[PDB]
């Protein structure tokens, strides 16, 4: 949508910014990416996650697909770690006050095989932990294949070495061309047929 | 293109109130036979209730068509600056008026057994106990009123129906096909493949972003190649200018 | 269980064979409708004394199983040993299987006469037909040229029902109007096959010349089956039988 | 044999049918639906069936007995499943969001509400 | 497998699946004039199995309907007298089956002709229902991936140069 | 498409020719058929000759369903006729009409048999339309409406 | 160079059925050796036979039970496929008749 | 001018907010559609405050109803805010929609205005 000479080429600049040594520069010169195809791999790569998504948007700022991915995950991870807080809060508050009337949930062994650790202890520990993993599982799932096609593209344009700007791309208004609203038609003259 | 289809999922929920009562109509006539009348008071107000509920959905819709032909407008006067409020008729298709006319048909039905219910109500109340005829009758009532409430849903019958209509005669010779069996067995066995893939094979996910504004707002561009319509020029402007203000 | 219902009570399964299914078997190999149905005829010819000898010998050996029994007076072996017996039974059956593949395979060379030619006195037919084929049959040992398979995609629409109208159009034919129309006519109205022109050839040559050092011919017209088997006899000019055709050949 | 299996029909098919024992031979405790109806039905088809007038006039009126409480428990669970039926209906559309993106062209008509003939409509008089 | 594979109408259990719904939403976001006379005539054809087919889905789903709308009254089953609430409450549990089966896609080989073509005419309903019906597309595009058809309008692309403009669901690679 | 080459207009004895042929066409004309002599007169008689076909393998293959589906399913169904689901042996339950069936097992075999026609005539038209063949007469294309002329042929 | 192209309809027919008898192939063999191991099981506990036989019927008992499943998926590809071949033969016939 | 179906996205409170301000605020859009969206904010802000001020008022007089009054205090104030937590949510639901509705249709003025539907025209 953007013309060539109205291109930033903002992706170019931020490219050349980078150090020599970069996975950048690495895909640029040819280097190809595959996405990984066994378990212990994929898992390896659940963690990547943010680390692509930063440089995508460093990248690609502005970018309509990219700019729409940032703002769903982070808002994302604000749902689910409030959900998941709260959800910790009313079960440490219920576990709590049961136990100060004396009822426990029959849940763990009473006593800790090695350190002992009562019960209670455990369960508060498991309620506080265990969301937190089911978020993280949860969220990575998720963005995953998401993050790994933008990557994928990313990667494709490095090896053709396309660094200009991609299609859907919104400039700020400093860096958008005022549009010439003076038009003058041109003088009217009878035809000569 | 005037085809004039209303969603179904709208038309249910505005339905429940009406199918309510009669079920309840029937279960206060059933139990009727072993239930005394202070018993069943809970019953008859819980109905007059939800009677009266229908009763004002049907005059706030009644008000709204019967208002439709008064035509009011504000009209600015630049010469004095002042805005004048103006009076106008109606042009409008047809079929919308006809419709009205039946809807108003059907307020007044429905008034009519609001008060055969009211007149119920009272007599029983008076007597002290409750009557087969009477109640069935009110029960009744609200069975037809019901059926009435479908009235402004002829458009999918229409819909249906006027395909079948515009279908040639078979010796006339323009296609030489006749499919209506044909094609009702062979859905019956897609349907089945249909049902099963559905709740045992692949389902694509129905997630979307629901945070980026104007997100499926999606301007013509080489990706989507240009033969939308043609005015939409403009479209893809106002699409330019709203992402420009989001970033 | 849908499907396993609609195995057993399929109508085709009561409904009896045809003959078809070599035909379309061969069609769905590649060779033509009126190929298959020459192949299928020459197949069907080869088998059926097989087969008819198969049913021949189990014919009498169901009517005269009593002679190996009888024959027990001179050979007891046969009595004393019944694996024996079993053999000498299936020798009689192969006894009868080579008889009718000898009347129907063997060449049994006959006279060419309208008299009698077709009632199986002679194997003239089916020795023809195989001779024939088996002489004229040589692989196409090329590559379809450029030339070639353009014309091949070209040929889509030709039809001999009516002629095309060709039109010559300078901006998209080029050179001119005469040697394009001379072309055209040579390529399609003429019937002239793309391997046949000269230029083509000389290709063919070229891209075959590892071939042709080698000193293996290199065959120009792709066989043609239909041009060499014939389950009527006409193409190699076998008079047909007086009794069942009106009509005569030359010869 | 296939005469064996087309003409030849089960003895059950011609024959009147006896009585399911075992839906008989262990019941529940409780005066519920299932074991009235099965009373029912065993007075319903012995008066068919029977030429014994005593018996069968006592079991009209045990009969009718049974009809008035078989209506009794039916009420119930009309009353119980209508008004499950209802409250999950009320509760579906409730924590359903429902569509309001549909197309809205229906309720547009450019010639009709800007006149388009203009003062032709009235008269002419070209 | 039926004996008419042929019949265009037809449709095979890993055809592509399209709803009712999808496909008249389908039909808003399409102009005549930019189809081929073979593309119009594919669409015709449709038109033709989809007239009959749906009157028919409400015919398939009354037995559905029928039944719990008779569990719903209770166990008694009486006849005549319970048509009033029989057909009273059926009124709103058969839309409920029909819903679910509209909303239910079915393989059919006109489906699967009209959108995986590989002509222009398949270009131009794939580009036009990826742009003016995003959300439709989506699960088209979901559904074609996982059946093995290559589009550069699918968002499960791999070897595109350019982002994808709708989310993409989880799959394996 | 392209065009083919356009004849010049015929001759005397080519015009004769065509009427000859015209002639032979209409007396083939089967006399029990009727149609209209039009430009698709030819096309439509050739139509209704694959109807006829595909008439005949159809109602083959429902006399064939009526007498597979029959012993298969709709004699099985009948044995669930035989008892109530209280497990008392069917008994007639009248509608409005309190009809006498003193007849032995009048009752359960008209019950039954009120449900077993209309099944057995549902599962044979599925079976022959499941079993029938319409490709003679599929035209997904409408390709063969193109006019024949009796000439010709 | 431009080359012989074949119908996008049958191709994409036989797509729908070649994917589906890749499935039935995979699962019916999981079947048929599963198959196969309960015949062996049952034929070793409760049919006094010997072991070449027992092991013979077992493994006839799972390729019957595998080709049950799949009969379905391998019909319907191989009538589609004997009609697209047909198809391609007779037109690639036509184009090369001289 | 928006997707339409019911696989897409409803309108987002932003996309409301946004179209709001531009029929408001733009220069494309005619007199009568901006009086439209104007007229609809002024007759709308009632019900805010209405429906609060209605339920503060029925929530102070359930504080001290029959059984609220005796009830504890943990109990008191939980019930008796309830008349004043459905007014005020039905005066808000009332302002919302009776703005949306008529902000719709004034986007629905716009977009024929401007020929922006590909089936409308005159
Ligand atoms: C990525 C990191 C994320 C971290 C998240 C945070 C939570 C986890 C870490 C928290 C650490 C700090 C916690 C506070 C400490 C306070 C001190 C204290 O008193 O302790 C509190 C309390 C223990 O006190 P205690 O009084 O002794 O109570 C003991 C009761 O028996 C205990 O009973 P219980 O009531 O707790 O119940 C048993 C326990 C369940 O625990 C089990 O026993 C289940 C064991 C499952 C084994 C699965 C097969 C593994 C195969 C090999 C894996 C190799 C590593 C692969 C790496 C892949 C890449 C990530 O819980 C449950 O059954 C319910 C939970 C459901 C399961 C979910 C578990 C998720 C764990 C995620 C983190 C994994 C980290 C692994 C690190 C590397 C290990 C090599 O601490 C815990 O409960 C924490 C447990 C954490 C997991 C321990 C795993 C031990 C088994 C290891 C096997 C492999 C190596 C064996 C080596 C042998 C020597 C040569
Ligand atoms: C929270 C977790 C999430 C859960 C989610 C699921 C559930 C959510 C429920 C949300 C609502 C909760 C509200 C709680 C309020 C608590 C207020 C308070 O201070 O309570 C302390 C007190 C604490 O109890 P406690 O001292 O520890 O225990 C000993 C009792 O105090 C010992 O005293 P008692 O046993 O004598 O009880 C006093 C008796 C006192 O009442 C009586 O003497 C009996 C009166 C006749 C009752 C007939 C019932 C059967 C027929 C239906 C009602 C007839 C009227 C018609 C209304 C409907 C149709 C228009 O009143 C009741 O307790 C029950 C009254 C009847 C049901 C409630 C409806 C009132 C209807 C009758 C009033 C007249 C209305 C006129 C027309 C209205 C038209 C809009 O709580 C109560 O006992 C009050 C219970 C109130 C009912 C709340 C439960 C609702 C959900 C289940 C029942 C559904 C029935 C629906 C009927 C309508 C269908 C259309
Ligand atoms: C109830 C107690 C139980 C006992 C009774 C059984 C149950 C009740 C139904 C029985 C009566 C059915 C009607 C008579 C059909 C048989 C007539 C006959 O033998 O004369 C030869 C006559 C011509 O046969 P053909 O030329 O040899 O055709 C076979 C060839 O294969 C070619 O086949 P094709 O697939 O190409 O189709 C051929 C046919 C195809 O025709 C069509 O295309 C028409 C159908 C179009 C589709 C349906 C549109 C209307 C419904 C729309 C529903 C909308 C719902 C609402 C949606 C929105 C709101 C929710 O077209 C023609 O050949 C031209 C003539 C068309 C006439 C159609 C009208 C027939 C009825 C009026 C005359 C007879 C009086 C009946 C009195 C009332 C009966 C209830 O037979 C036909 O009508 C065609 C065959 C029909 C199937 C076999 C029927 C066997 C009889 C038992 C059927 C059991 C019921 C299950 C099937 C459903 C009914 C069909
Ligand atoms: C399965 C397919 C079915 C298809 C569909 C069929 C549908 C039904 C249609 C049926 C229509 C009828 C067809 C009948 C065909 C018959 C054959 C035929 O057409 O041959 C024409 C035959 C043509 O033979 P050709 O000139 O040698 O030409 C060679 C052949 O074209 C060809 O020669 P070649 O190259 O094949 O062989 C060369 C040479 C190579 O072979 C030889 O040289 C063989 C030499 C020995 C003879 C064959 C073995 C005999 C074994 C001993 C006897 C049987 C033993 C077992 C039983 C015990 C017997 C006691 O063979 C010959 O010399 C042939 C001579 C002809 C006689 C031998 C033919 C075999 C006879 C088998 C008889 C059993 C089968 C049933 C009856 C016949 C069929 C209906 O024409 C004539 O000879 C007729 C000329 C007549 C001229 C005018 C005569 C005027 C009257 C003057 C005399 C008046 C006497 C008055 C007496 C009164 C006294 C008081
Ligand atoms: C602007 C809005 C509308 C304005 C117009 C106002 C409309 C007012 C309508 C009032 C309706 C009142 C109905 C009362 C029916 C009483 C029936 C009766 O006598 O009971 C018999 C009996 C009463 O039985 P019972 O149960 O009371 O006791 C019988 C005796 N025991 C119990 C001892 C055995 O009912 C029956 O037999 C049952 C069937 C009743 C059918 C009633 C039909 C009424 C038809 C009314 C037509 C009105 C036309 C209006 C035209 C327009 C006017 C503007
Ligand atoms: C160790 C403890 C023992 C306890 C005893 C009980 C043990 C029970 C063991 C059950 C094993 C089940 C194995 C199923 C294998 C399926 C194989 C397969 O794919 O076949 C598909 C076929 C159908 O194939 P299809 O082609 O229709 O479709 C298959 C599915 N698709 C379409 C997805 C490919 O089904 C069969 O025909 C299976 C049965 C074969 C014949 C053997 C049947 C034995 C049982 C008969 C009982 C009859 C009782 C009376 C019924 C009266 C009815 C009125
Ligand atoms: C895609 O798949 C397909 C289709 O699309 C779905 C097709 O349409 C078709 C079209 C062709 C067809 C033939 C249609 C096929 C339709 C099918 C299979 C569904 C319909 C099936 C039926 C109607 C059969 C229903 C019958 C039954 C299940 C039998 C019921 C039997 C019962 C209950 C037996 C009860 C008996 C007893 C308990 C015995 C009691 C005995 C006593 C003595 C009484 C007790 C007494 C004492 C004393 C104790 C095909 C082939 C197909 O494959
Ligand atoms: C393959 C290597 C392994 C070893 C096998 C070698 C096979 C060699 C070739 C086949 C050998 C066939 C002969 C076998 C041994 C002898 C069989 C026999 O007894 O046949 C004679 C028998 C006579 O009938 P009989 O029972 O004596 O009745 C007297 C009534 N008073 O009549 C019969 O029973 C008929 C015998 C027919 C033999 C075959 C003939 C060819 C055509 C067969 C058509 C299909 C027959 C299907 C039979 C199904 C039976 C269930």
């Amino acid at each position: 949508m953007i013309l060539p000479h109205n291109n930033r080429q903002l992706a170019r600049q931020y490219f050349d910014s980078l150090p020599e040594n970069d996975i950048n520069r690495k895909y640029y010169e040819g280097l190809k990416y595959e996405t990984p195809k066994t378990f212990f791999g994929r898992f390896l790569n659940q963690f990547n996650i943010d680390a692509k998504l930063d440089t995508l948007s460093k990248f690609y700022t502005y970018q309509k697909t990219i700019r729409a991915t940032q703002a769903e995950l982070q808002e994302d991870r604000k749902s689910y770690l409030t959900n998941s807080l709260l959800f910790t809060a009313v079960s440490w508050f219920s576990i709590y006050q049961f136990a100060r009337k004396g009822a426990v949930l029959p849940v763990l062994r009473e006593y800790g095989r090695y350190f002992g650790t009562h019960r209670l202890f455990r369960q508060y520990l498991h309620t506080l932990v265990l969301p937190l993993l089911y978020t993280e599982y949860a969220l990575n799932q998720k963005y995953y294949t998401h993050m790994e096609h933008l990557w994928t593209v990313h990667v494709n344009r490095l090896n053709q070495k396309i660094l200009e700007d991609p299609l859907y791309t919104f400039y700020p208004q400093e860096l958008n061309v005022p549009k010439h609203n003076i038009i003058v038609p041109t003088i009217f003259r009878d035809t000569p047929q | 293109y005037k085809t004039h289809l209303f969603s179904w999922r709208w038309f249910l929920i505005k339905l429940l109130p009406s199918v309510s009562i009669i079920l309840l109509g029937y279960y206060l006539q059933l139990t009727l036979k072993w239930n005394l009348f202070n018993k069943q008071n809970t019953i008859v107000l819980l109905i007059t209730l939800l009677l009266l509920y229908i009763l004002w959905l049907e005059f706030y819709q009644f008000y709204h068509i019967l208002s439709f032909y008064g035509n009011i407008n504000w009209a600015f006067d630049y010469d004095e600056y002042i805005w004048t409020l103006e009076l106008d008729t109606r042009r409008t298709r047809l079929a919308n008026n006809y419709i009205a006319i039946c809807l108003f048909a059907k307020f007044w039905h429905f008034v009519f057994i609001f008060l055969f219910w009211v007149f119920f109500v009272l007599r029983i109340n008076e007597l002290g106990r409750i009557r087969y005829p009477l109640l069935v009758a009110n029960v009744q009532n609200f069975i037809i009123i019901y059926i009435m409430s479908w009235a402004y849903m002829y458009p999918w019958l229409k819909f249906i129906f006027r395909k079948y209509l515009d279908v040639p005669y078979y010796w006339f010779y323009l296609n030489g096909r006749e499919l209506g069996i044909r094609v009702f067995f062979t859905d019956l066995k897609l349907f089945f493949y249909g049902i099963t893939n559905r709740l045992f094979d692949f389902n694509p996910s129905s997630i979307k972003f629901e945070k980026y504004p104007f997100y499926y707002w999606i301007n013509s561009s080489q990706l989507t190649e240009f033969n939308q319509y043609r005015k939409f020029v403009i479209r893809d402007s106002i699409i330019y200018s709203l992402n420009n203000y989001i970033i | 269980v849908y499907h396993l219902f609609e195995r057993i009570c399929n109508p085709d399964n009561f409904k009896l064979s045809g003959e078809a299914a070599r035909v379309r078997t061969l069609i769905a190999a590649g060779f033509s409708k009126e190929e298959a149905e020459q192949v299928a005829w020459l197949q069907n010819h080869q088998v059926n004394g097989k087969i008819l000898g198969l049913f021949t010998g189990g014919f009498a050996l169901y009517c005269c199983n009593n002679y190996f029994h009888y024959f027990e007076r001179y050979f007891p072996r046969l009595r004393y040993q019944p694996f024996t017996k079993f053999l000498a039974q299936a020798a009689t059956v192969y006894f009868f299987f080579k008889i009718g593949d000898y009347y129907f395979t063997s060449r049994r060379y006959g006279s060419n006469d309208a008299r009698m030619n077709g009632l199986m006195y002679s194997n003239t037919y089916y020795s023809t037909n195989k001779e024939a084929l088996i002489q004229n049959f040589e692989p196409l040992n090329r590559k379809f040229t450029e030339e070639e398979v353009e014309q091949f995609l070209r040929n889509e629409g030709r039809s001999q029902e009516e002629k095309r109208n060709w039109i010559y159009n300078p901006h998209i034919h080029g050179s001119t109007e005469g040697e394009w129309k001379a072309d055209i006519h040579e390529k399609f109205d003429s019937g002239k096959a793309p391997w046949e022109r000269e230029h083509v050839k000389a290709k063919i040559l070229e891209t075959n010349k590892a071939k042709i050092d080698a000193g293996e011919e290199i065959q120009l017209k792709p066989f043609k089956t239909l041009n060499h088997l014939d389950k009527t006899g006409l193409l190699h000019r076998l008079h047909p039988f007086i009794w069942t055709n009106n009509w005569t050949l030359l010869g | 044999m296939i005469w064996k299996y087309l003409q030849r029909t089960n003895r059950g098919n011609i024959i009147q049918a006896g009585l399911q024992h075992r839906k008989f031979e262990n019941l529940p405790f409780k005066q519920n639906f299932d074991n009235l109806t099965k009373a029912y039905d065993l007075r319903m088809w012995y008066i068919s069936n029977s030429p014994h007038e005593a018996k069968n006039l006592e079991y009209v009126n045990e009969l009718e007995a049974l009809h008035n409480e078989l209506n009794y428990q039916n009420s119930r669970q009309f009353l119980f499943r209508t008004v499950s039926f209802l409250l999950g209906w009320a509760l579906f559309y409730q924590f359903y969001e429902l569509p309001k993106t549909y197309d809205w062209q229906d309720t547009q008509e450019p010639k009709h509400q800007v006149p388009a003939y203009g003062d032709l409509e009235e008269g002419g008089d070209e | 497998m039926d004996n008419n594979y042929h019949f265009w109408g037809n449709g095979d259990r890993q055809d592509v699946s399209l709803s009712y719904e999808d496909y008249y939403s389908i039909l808003d976001c399409l102009l005549d004039e930019k189809l081929s006379p073979q593309g119009l005539m594919k669409f015709k054809n449709l038109h033709e199995v989809s007239m009959y087919g749906v009157s028919y889905v409400p015919l398939y789903c009354f037995p559905v309907a029928y039944g719990i709308s008779h569990m719903l009254t209770g166990k008694v089953r009486r006849g005549h007298s319970g048509y009033r609430n029989l057909f009273s409450l059926m009124s709103v549990v058969l839309p409920f089956t029909c819903w679910y089966a509209y909303t239910t896609p079915i393989p059919r080989r006109l489906y699967t002709e009209i959108i995986c073509s590989n002509n222009a005419d398949g270009a131009y309903v794939r580009n036009r229902i990826k742009q003016q019906k995003p959300g439709i597309w989506r699960k088209l595009s979901q559904q074609l991936y996982n059946k093995n058809f290559r589009f550069p309008e699918l968002n499960q692309d791999l070897t595109a140069t350019e982002f994808p403009l709708d989310y993409v669901a989880p799959h394996k690679f | 498409g392209f065009e083919t080459v356009v004849p010049a207009p015929p001759t005397r004895d080519d015009e004769l020719r065509m009427i000859k042929a015209t002639e032979e066409q209409f007396l083939q004309q089967p006399r029990y058929k009727l149609y209209m002599n039009e430009a698709h007169r030819i096309a439509k008689m050739n139509h209704g000759d694959r109807h006829n076909n595909i008439r005949a393998h159809f109602w083959s293959n429902f006399a064939l369903g009526l007498l597979i589906t029959g012993p298969i399913f709709i004699i099985p169904f009948g044995k669930a006729f035989r008892n109530l689901r209280s497990g008392v042996p069917y008994y007639f339950r009248p509608k409005y009409v309190f009809t006498q069936k003193n007849q032995y097992n009048q009752d359960r075999n008209w019950g039954a048999m009120k449900k077993q026609i209309p099944l057995w005539l549902g599962l044979s038209t599925a079976y022959a339309y499941w079993f029938t063949d319409f490709s003679i007469n599929d035209d997904e294309w409408l390709e063969k409406g193109k006019v024949i002329y009796p000439h010709q042929t | 160079a431009r080359d012989f192209e074949y119908n996008n309809q049958d191709v994409n027919q036989l797509n729908g059925a070649f994917i589906s008898l890749v499935e039935d192939e995979k699962i019916g063999f999981w079947v048929g050796v599963g198959g196969f191991a309960y015949s062996q099981f049952i034929m070793r506990k409760f049919v006094k036979s010997t072991n070449i036989f027992a092991s013979v019927t077992s493994l006839f008992a799972g390729a019957a039970l595998a080709n049950l499943y799949t009969h379905q998926s391998r019909a319907s590809y191989a009538r589609v496929a004997a009609r697209a071949n047909r198809n391609a033969s007779l037109a690639l016939n036509k184009l090369m008749e001289y | 001018m928006e997707p339409f179906g019911t696989d897409e996205r409803n309108w987002t409170h932003e996309e409301k907010d946004i179209i709001t301000r531009f029929l408001k605020y733009d220069k494309h859009v005619n007199l009568k559609t901006a009086e439209m969206v104007y007229s609809a904010e002024v007759e709308s802000a009632y019900f805010g405050k209405a429906g609060a001020l209605a339920g503060g008022v029925i929530s102070a007089l359930f504080f001290n109803f029959p059984i609220v009054r005796n009830l504890p205090i943990i109990r008191r104030s939980v019930i008796g805010v309830l008349p004043f937590l459905y007014c005020y949510t039905w005066g808000k639901n009332t302002q919302e929609e009776l703005r949306w509705l008529k902000t719709f249709a004034a986007y629905q003025r716009f977009v024929v205005y401007h020929g922006q539907h590909c089936k409308l025209w005159v």
